[PDB]
C-alpha cells in the first residue's frame, strides 16, 4: 500500500 | 521427537539469523555518530541504527520457510507491524544485566537507559523495554528458540491489515509446533518449565511495547525538525504522517 523501499527489500 | 522438516526449519532460521545479525557490529561506524548531551542528541544515531535494523529484519523474514508464499501486501503488512518488535527481540543478544545496557562491541556503541532516552521517547516506553529485556534474558533461551520466536513474531495472523490470515496462521503454526517440540525434546528441565508459555508471553509484551512505541513515534514524527532527522525507510515503515 505505497511502500516502494519495503517492497524493493522484500522481492 | 523432532522431525526432518522441523530440524530443517531450525537450521534455516539459525543461518538466516547469522547472516542478518553481525556480532561485531562493524556497520555501526557508518551511522551518523552518537551524541550524548531529551536533547534528541541521540536521535540521528539511533535513527540510523533502527533503519539499518529494519533492513536486517527484512533480510531475516524473507528466509523464513513459507514466508515466500505470502502476497507482497501480506509480507509488507507483517513486516510493517512486526519490525520494531523483532528489533527489540534481536537486541536481547547484545543486552546485559551487568549494567542493564546494550553492549554492541565498543563504548560509543554501548547504550544505556539515558542514551536511548535521548531520541524523543520517554520512560513510558523505555522502562517496559528494559524490563522486557531482563525478563527475556532470564529465560536463557537456546539460540534455536530465540530465532524461532523472532520468526513466530513476524508471521502473526492477527496483524492489522492482514489478508490471507489462514495462510499466515498456517505458516506460524508450523513454526510454533517446531518450537514446542524443540523445547520438549531439546530443552532439559527445569529450564524448560512452561518455557513455551513464557516465550509467548513475551510476544504479548512486545505487542504492548509496539503500541507504546507507535504512540510515541506519532507524537515525535508530528514535528518536522524531528521527522527530518529520521531516514526514508523509517518514515516509510513506521508510517509517515508528518
Ligand atoms: C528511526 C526511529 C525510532 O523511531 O527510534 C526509536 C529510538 C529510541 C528507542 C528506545 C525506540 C524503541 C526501540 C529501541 C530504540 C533505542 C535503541 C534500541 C534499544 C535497539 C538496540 C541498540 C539494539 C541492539 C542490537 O541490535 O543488538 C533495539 C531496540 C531499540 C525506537
Amino acid at each position: 500500500k505505497n511502500h516502494p523501499m519495503l517492497m524493493n527489500l522484500l522481492k | 521427537k523432532l522431525s526432518e522438516e522441523q530440524q530443517h526449519i531450525i537450521a534455516i532460521l539459525l543461518d538466516a539469523h547469522h547472516k542478518t545479525y553481525d556480532p561485531t557490529y562493524a556497520d555501526f561506524r557508518d551511522f551518523r555518530p552518537p551524541v550524548r548531551m531529551s536533547p534528541l542528541s541521540m536521535l540521528p544515531h539511533l535513527a540510523d541504527l533502527v533503519s539499518y535494523s529494519i533492513q536486517k529484519v527484512i533480510g531475516f523474514a524473507k528466509m523464513i520457510p513459507g514466508f515466500r508464499d505470502l502476497t507482497s501486501d501480506d509480507q509488507i503488512v507483517l513486516l510493517k507491524s512486526s519490525a520494531i518488535e523483532v528489533i527489540m527481540l534481536r537486541s536481547n543478544q547484545s543486552f546485559t544485566m551487568d549494567d542493564m545496557s546494550w553492549d554492541c562491541g565498543s563504548q560509543d556503541y554501548k547504550y544505556d537507559v539515558t542514551d536511548v532516552s535521548k531520541a524523543g521517547h520517554t520512560l513510558e516506553l523505555i522502562e517496559p523495554l528494559i524490563k522486557f529485556q531482563v525478563g527475556l534474558k532470564k529465560l536463557n533461551l537456546h539460540e534455536e528458540e530465540h530465532v524461532l520466536l523472532m520468526a513466530i513474531c513476524i508471521v502473526s495472523p492477527d496483524r492489522p491489515g492482514v489478508q490471507d490470515a489462514k495462510l499466515v496462521e498456517a505458516i506460524q503454526d508450523r513454526l510454533s509446533n517446531t518450537l514446542q517440540t524443540y523445547i520438549r525434546c531439546r530443552h532439559p528441565p527445569p529450564g524448560s518449565h512452561q518455557l513455551y508459555a513464557k516465550m509467548i508471553q513475551k510476544l504479548a509484551d512486545l505487542r504492548s511495547l509496539n503500541e507504546e512505541h507507535s504512540k510515541q513515534y506519532r507524537s515525535l514524527s508530528f514535528q518536522p525538525e524531528n521527522s527530518m532527522k529520521l531516514t526514508p525507510l523509517v518514515l516509510e515503515v513506521f508510517g509517515n504522517e508528518i
